[PDB]
């Protein structure tokens, strides 16, 4: 199953995703 | 896992490389070339007319490894101006060999 460690992970993980999104609309 | 603030550092990097390609590279053959551009994103070198640009999927994409072999595409047309996206001053690019 899911722990919370599993879900501050993905939070963590996604920040960096959110960056990555933001840089390929033109980081405006 | 990778963080954003090690995400943002590699960015930063890739972003001063890019800048010094931008400023050193030498000029084109002709100025009917698409010109080098950084787009945030990707560092775009000049372009023939009338072909396709690829670049490697970015070094500091947190999933890089898992797309080593990947590039990500513009299209230079042959009048010397990336293609562009409908209804846009935007160009076209395809980055589907790059999403984790
Ligand atoms: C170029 C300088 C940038 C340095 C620091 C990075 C900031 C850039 O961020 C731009 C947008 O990206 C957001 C980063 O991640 C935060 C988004 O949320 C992801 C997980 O965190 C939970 C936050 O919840 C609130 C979101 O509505
Ligand atoms: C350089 C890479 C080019 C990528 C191209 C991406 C797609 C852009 O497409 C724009 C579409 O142009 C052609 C017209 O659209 C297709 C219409 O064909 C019919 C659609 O399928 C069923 C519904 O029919 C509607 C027609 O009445």
């Amino acid at each position: 199953g899911t722990f919370t460690s599993d879900v501050s992970s993905y939070l963590e993980g996604q920040a960096a995703k959110e960056f990555i999104a933001w840089l390929v609309r033109g980081r405006g | 896992t990778v963080s954003l603030w090690e995400t943002v550092q590699k960015w930063r990097e890739y972003r001063r490389q890019c800048q010094r390609s931008l400023t050193e590279d030498p000029p084109p053959a002709t100025d009917l070339f698409c010109n080098r551009t950084f787009d945030e994103y990707a560092c775009w070198p000049d372009g023939e007319p009338g072909s396709f640009v690829n670049v490697s999927c970015p070094w500091y994409l947190p999933w890089a490894s898992s797309v080593p072999q990947g590039h990500v595409y513009r299209f230079c047309t042959a009048e010397g101006l990336w293609l562009q996206k409908d209804n846009s001053s935007l160009p076209w690019r395809d980055l589907s060999e790059c999403e984790e």
